Parts: structure tokens; C-alpha cells; sequence
């Protein structure tokens, strides 16, 4: 899963 | 509200103890009682309410994730029945998502966002609404599915247009908003392209940004720019 | 009983999901709702009960430390008073942690383990009776402390008695109560003598009929043996 | 703190 904040 | 007989400073005591402990669902219902005080939140605050329910949701999206690959699964062709248990438990998983998340809509709508005049605020608040939006999309099928991902798109576009009409590109709320609407396009609107173009023209402005920093801003900064590289590393 | 109305199968289907999905508070409630079927159960069955309870207490117990750690350095001479919070959190952690060890004694008495009689099932949950009990004694500063680490103590010893007797010295059950047990003399019961004495007798009489095992049974005594082996070196 | 099963 791609990083998210 | 069950927090509506403790003080508003005694309940963000309380949340900064909860995440000491990792208690994030004690922390969450601390600060949902803090924002139910009716004043606005500070900086500090602001942040206690996302890390509380970021690391809720983010259980239950972990959790939901798994059933559901065990669910497709059951259902591929030669898998032997087993009745309806693992799509009941998935949407019991499901349905405490879609709770968690109508309950950070709901303090944003009443009334977080109206009240919120600073681009600090009001990116942030807008950012929440998109990624919660964003986590009811991943978990929609049904009529309602397209209404919910515009209501997401709709939401982190007012913030990015506030985001670059009032914040530096550097800022790390705006480089978080543009990480995170990128990863929608690419894993809810079907645009890896938008995805794409959007974390790079976000990374190479923040670039040309940096010099005017200190150190401890170019390292908030710098972490969150290496979040946009290592999402672009994965998608090309 | 929210359980009530769901099939013993379902349950115990939808408590293996759950450990799947890391969402061990909803295993232990499937788990509960199975034993108040009011049938025996199986190894395996025995084993999600004790997995799923033991992840939730244990979550519940690094909080209250954390939390008491904080709330004795609020104690020292020089802190700044910060008023009730940190009492009152550690206590309403504290409170939710008993609740959970009074619902597993409740389970135990009503009626796990009067319909116990093999050694493999009565072993097993005279070893967790005190187990709970242990966890009430961690946190108990009362009138009742006392008689709560004789309580464990007394369950603790019901245990050996019977796996000594029933039970080869390799048994992993036998081996995880004597492991528990040890801690229990060295950590509650202020008798670290007789906490290294019990888990060195225990490790040395395994060590001797590891050569009457099969390679599996073989890996899963000696994983017990080596934690014996790890607390040993903690404490001398 | 000490190993426990
Ligand atoms: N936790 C607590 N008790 C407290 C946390 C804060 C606080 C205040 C401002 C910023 C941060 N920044 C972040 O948490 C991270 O960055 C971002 C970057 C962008 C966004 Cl929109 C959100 C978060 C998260 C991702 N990794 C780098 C830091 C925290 C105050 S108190
Ligand atoms: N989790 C699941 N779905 C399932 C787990 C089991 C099962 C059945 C018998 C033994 C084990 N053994 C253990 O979990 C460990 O050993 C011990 C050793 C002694 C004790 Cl009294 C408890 C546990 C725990 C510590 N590390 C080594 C293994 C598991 C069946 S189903
Ligand atoms: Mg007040
Ligand atoms: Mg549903
Ligand atoms: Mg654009
Ligand atoms: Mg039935
Ligand atoms: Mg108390
Ligand atoms: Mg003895």
C-alpha cells in the first residue's frame, strides 16, 4: 500500500 | 456524550496519556469529547484528534482488508463452501469502519470546518474530510459508491486550492494533502496519471522551496517529500 | 449472552478470523460466547480461548504500566501537581483490566473447569486460573491482595500437582505452567529462590526425556525450555 | 519483564 499521512 | 462531564483541558491530558499507552481508541473518545466542548481546536490539538483516529481507522481498514481477501478467496471457483461467516464477520468490520469514520465527518461538519478561518485549519480539516471519504470509498459498492469518491475529490480539492493560494509549497500540511490526494486518484479514481503528475509537481516545487527553511523545518518537510518519492518509486 | 443467538460453529469460525485479522478483543467475544454453549472444549478450541484473552490482557497490562510509571513520577518530591488525570486514567485502565480477568475466572468457575477431567484440559485451565488471578494480584494494593496472590498460588498449585502426576516433564503444557508459576514466585510472591529453583528443576527433568520425542514434539518442548532458560539468565 | 506463556 502507497504512504498516506 | 459520555465525556460531557470532564473538563475540556482534563480530556486532552487524558488523550496525550492514552497514546502514551497506546490506548488509540481511549485517546479517540477523549478527543471527540474535546471537540464536543465547542471551542476550536489548537495546533496541538488538532493533531491529537488525527493520530487518535488515523490509528483507529487504520486498524479497521488493516483488519477489513484481510477478511476481505479471505472472502474472495472463498469464493473463487473450487473453494468449498463454508457458509456466510466470513462475509458477516467482514461486514461487521465493515459496518464499525463506516461508524468510525460518519463520526469524524460528523465533528468536522458540526463544526470544526465553519469555524476554521486559518489555511492551517482549514487545509487540515479539509484533508480529514477527504481521507475519510477516501476510506468510506474503499470499503463502498453500491449506489452511492460515486457520491461518496466526489465528496472525497471535492473535499481535498477545496483544500488544495487554499493550500496554494495561502501556504508555502514546503508546508508539510499542503505536502500531506498533496500525498494524499494523489494516492486517491491512484487507488479510488482509477487516475494513475493525475496520481503521478501530481506527487512529482508537488515534490520538485517543494524543492525549489527548501532554502528558505531552517533545520528543523527542512527535515518536516524532507520526511514528507521522501513519502511522495517512495509513492512514485512504486508507480513507475 | 450478545452471542447467544450465533451457531457454536460460527463462533468458533469467526473467532479464527479474527485472530487472522489481528482483532483480538472480537476473538475473545466469539470465544466467550462458544464456552457459554455450555459444551467442553477441544484442544484447539481451548487454545483460541487462551490466545485471544491473554492479547487483550496483555495489551490492558503494558498500558496500566505505562501509566503507573507516569503516575509515580508525578509522585516524586520536585513534580509540578498536576491534578487527578493520571490517577484517575491509570485507575479506569486498571478497572477494565479487572473486569476482563473477572470475566476469564467467571468462564473458569461457570463451568470450564468442574467439567475438566483429563489432565491436558484441567491443567490447562487451573494454569490460566492462576494466571488471572496473577494479573488481579499485579495491580491489587488492598485488603483483598493478599488473599488474591493466595488464589493464584492455590490454582498454580492444583496445576503442578496434577501434571506431575499426569502429564511426562516435556509436556508444553506442564512446561508453560511451571514457566508461569516460576514468574509468579519471582514477580507476586517476593520468593525469587524458589522462582529459579522451580524453573531449573523444571528445564533439567525436560532435558531428560527430550530423547523419548518425535522432531515436532521435540521443537515444541524445547521452545518452552528455552524461555525457561531466558528468565533464568534474567535472574542470576 | 520475564517470558510467560
Ligand atoms: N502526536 C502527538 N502527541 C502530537 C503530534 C503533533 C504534530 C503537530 C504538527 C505536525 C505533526 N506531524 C506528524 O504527525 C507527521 O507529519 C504530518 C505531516 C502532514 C500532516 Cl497533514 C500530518 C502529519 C506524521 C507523519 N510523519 C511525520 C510527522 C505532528 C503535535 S502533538
Ligand atoms: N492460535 C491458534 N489459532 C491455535 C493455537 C493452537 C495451539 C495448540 C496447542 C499448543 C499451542 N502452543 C502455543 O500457543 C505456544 O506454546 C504454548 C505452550 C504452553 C502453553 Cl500452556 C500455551 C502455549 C505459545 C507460545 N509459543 C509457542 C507456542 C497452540 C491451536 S490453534
Ligand atoms: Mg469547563
Ligand atoms: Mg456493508
Ligand atoms: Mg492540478
Ligand atoms: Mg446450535
Ligand atoms: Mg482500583
Ligand atoms: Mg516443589
Amino acid at each position: 500500500f502507497p504512504a498516506t499521512v | 456524550g459520555a465525556m460531557g462531564s470532564m473538563e475540556r483541558a482534563s480530556l486532552i491530558q487524558k488523550a496525550k496519556l492514552a497514546e502514551q499507552a497506546e490506548r488509540y481508541e481511549d485517546m479517540a473518545a477523549f478527543m471527540k469529547g474535546a471537540v464536543e466542548k465547542g471551542e476550536e481546536l489548537s495546533c496541538e490539538e488538532r493533531n491529537l484528534l488525527s493520530v487518535a483516529y488515523k490509528n483507529v481507522v487504520g486498524g479497521q481498514r488493516a483488519a477489513w482488508r484481510v477478511l476481505s481477501s479471505i472472502e474472495q478467496k472463498s469464493n473463487e471457483e473450487g473453494s468449498e463452501e463454508k457458509g456466510p461467516e466470513v462475509r458477516e464477520y467482514r461486514e461487521k468490520v465493515e459496518t464499525e469502519l463506516q461508524g468510525v469514520c460518519d463520526t469524524v465527518l460528523g465533528l468536522l461538519d458540526s463544526h470544526l470546518i465553519k469555524e476554521a478561518g486559518d489555511a492551517e485549519s482549514r487545509v487540515f480539516y479539509l484533508k480529514m474530510k477527504g481521507d475519510y471519504y477516501r476510506y468510506l470509498a474503499e470499503v463502498a459498492t453500491g449506489d452511492d459508491k460515486k457520491r461518496i469518491i466526489d465528496s472525497a475529490r471535492s473535499a481535498y480539492q477545496e483544500a488544495m486550492d487554499i493550500s496554494k493560494k495561502e501556504m508555502p509549497p514546503t508546508n508539510p500540511i499542503r505536502l500531506g494533502l498533496a500525498l494524499n490526494f494523489s494516492v486517491f486518484h491512484y487507488e479510488i479514481a482509477n487516475s494513475p496519471e493525475e496520481a503521478i503528475s501530481l506527487a512529482k509537481t508537488t515534490f520538485d516545487e517543494a524543492m525549489a522551496d527548501l532554502h528558505t527553511l531552517s533545520e528543523d523545518s527542512y527535515k518536516d518537510s524532507t520526511l514528507i517529500m521522501q513519502l511522495l518519492r517512495d509513492n512514485l518509486t512504486l508507480w513507475t
